[PDB]
Parts: structure tokens; C-alpha cells; sequence
């Protein structure tokens, strides 16, 4: 139904700067939630995008045009 | 060696499209579109890339408060500037952990 | 060139919701800073959309041109 | 009187404003017209909303009702060079004595 947990996991630590970071499981299991809620605003807004334009495929431009108000909404 | 990474980078990149191609599609549904294997891909990579920066926030977040152990407090730190999406995942967690 | 302790404070709370809230004498000093770095980002980034469009005018397209990003480097 | 209070603090901040991008101008020779000027002291003034709530946010989070150098440097946490240079400001007032 979304994303797991030790994907979740594993995705973070890519990143984390400081060898003591760790995440308790409830926040793995939230950053998921978190993590689809993004994906399915991206979907979302390009494919509002697409329909605007009377288009029933989205293609990557739609993508493109959405990305810059997307990245503010989760910054 | 520094190719262990990469091979894992490849692995996330590619758990990430899966997940990314199975909500694509339900937004596809709803919506009546249709998603490129183009858009799913770029919209996968979009959401790989970005998790740079939850990642780097929830850590750099629970050390402010002098914790090393990233909790539910700094997740729903990473939605307060928006008000809806703060209520869904505070939400979220209280749906959670009860 | 500079923003004025003053000026800074009144500016945050004008949006701070908690009636405790209150900024240290540092901090405010930092703030000031930082906004004056904002300003001068904003409009050396303008600046340099209108010189790449080989203009040493700077007009409002430039700066909207820059927003977006900008934006994403001063979350 | 909050809306006065609004119209005072947009005047100021386009003022600092009017001030920071004459000296970006002669540094690097261009002009900047009054509306891209105006523009952008009106962006600047939006942008404090947010960072006046993050900061709060930011200290509520460390259980500190005041504002510190720490939630500011935190506030610049995204660009690299960006908190480079405000840590740097934060350390030499830190050292004030």
C-alpha cells in the first residue's frame, strides 16, 4: 500500500551526517505516510496539469512545470 | 569499496520506483489519466532525490533538541508550514502509536 | 546598508502565534543579517538572469525568473 | 493601527532594500528599476512570516521560549555556504567578549 519501513530506513541513513543518528519506529512508519503523501501530490498536481491542458497522458513536461510549487510545499 | 554504495543507491532508486509506480497508479485511476513509464520514472527520481532533504531536517532537527534519536516530534516539525498536511500527519502519528 | 535591530523584531512578531515568544539580543543581530543576506542574494541572482540575457537592466521578470529557486536555498 | 503597523514595516524594509541593491548594482554594474527593487522588498517582507514561525517552531522544539543564534543558524541549515557564513556571524558574537 506504500512504502516500507526498511526502505524508509535505509533511505534516511543515505543521508544522515552524524554516525549516531537513528530514527524510532513510529517516525520510520510516519516518514512513510509522509513519503506517500509526497509522491501522490506529485502525481496529483502533474496530472492536474495535464487534464488542464485537455490531455488524458501526463508526460514529464507536466512533471517539470509542477516541480518548482511542489518542492516549496515540502521545504 | 565506494561501489557497495552505489549498488545500494541503485537498489533504493529502484524500491522507490516500485512504490512510485503502484501510487501512480491509483492516482491514475482516480484522476481517469494516464502516467508515462517517463513520468512514473521522473516522479520516482523527484521523490528519491528529495528524501536529501527530509533526511538532513529530521537529523539536524532532533540535535536541536539535543537528541540523537530522530522521534515523531521532528516528522511533524518537517509538515509546520502547512497546516492541512501538519494535521494530516499529526494525525498520522497519533493513529499510530495509540 | 542594513536592517535595524528594531525593524527585525517588529517584522517577526507580527507573525509569531505564541504570546511567549521572544528573540535574544544575538539572535536578532543574526536575523538582521540574514535578511540582509536575502536582500542581496535576491538581487545578485536578478542580476545575473538579466546579464545572461545580456542586459545591464534589471527588470521584475528577472527577479521572478530567479524566485522559485531562490526560494528553495532560503528555507 | 496593525494594518499602520504593516505599512511602516513595509516601508522600512523597502528603504534597506532601496540601500542593499544600490550597492549590488554598482558592484555589478547593472541598474535595477524602482518596481524590481519594489519587488523584491515586497518578497522580503513575505519571507519574514515564514521565518519569524519557523523560528518560533524552532525554539518551541528545544523547549525555549526565546529565540537564539541556534535557530538561526538552523534557519540557514539549507544552503551550505549560506550557514557557513551565518555561523560564522553567529561565532563572532558569541565571542563579543
Amino acid at each position: 500500500g506504500g512504502f516500507r519501513k526498511e526502505t524508509v530506513e535505509r533511505l534516511l541513513r543515505l543521508h544522515f551526517r552524524d554516525g549516531r543518528t537513528r530514527v524510532n519506529g513510529d517516525a520510520l512508519l510516519l516518514m512513510a505516510e509522509l513519503l506517500k503523501v509526497f509522491v501522490r501530490e506529485a502525481a496529483a498536481r502533474a496530472a492536474r496539469q495535464a487534464q488542464a491542458e485537455d490531455l488524458e497522458k501526463v508526460d514529464i513536461e507536466h512533471v517539470e512545470k509542477v516541480l518548482p510549487q511542489l518542492l516549496l510545499d515540502f521545504v | 569499496g565506494g561501489e557497495q554504495r552505489e549498488l545500494l543507491i541503485q537498489r533504493l532508486r529502484a524500491a522507490v520506483h516500485y512504490t512510485t509506480g503502484c501510487l501512480c497508479q491509483d492516482v491514475a485511476e482516480d484522476k481517469g489519466v494516464l502516467f508515462s513509464k517517463q513520468t512514473v520514472a521522473a516522479i520516482s527520481e523527484i521523490t528519491f532525490r528529495q528524501c536529501e532533504n527530509f533526511a538532513r531536517d529530521l537529523e539536524m532537527f532532533a540535535r536541536h533538541a539535543k537528541r540523537s534519536t530522530i522521534t515523531s516530534e521532528d516528522v511533524k516539525l518537517l509538515a509546520r508550514r502547512s497546516n492541512s498536511l501538519l494535521k494530516y500527519i499529526t494525525q498520522k502519528s497519533d493513529e499510530l502509536a495509540s
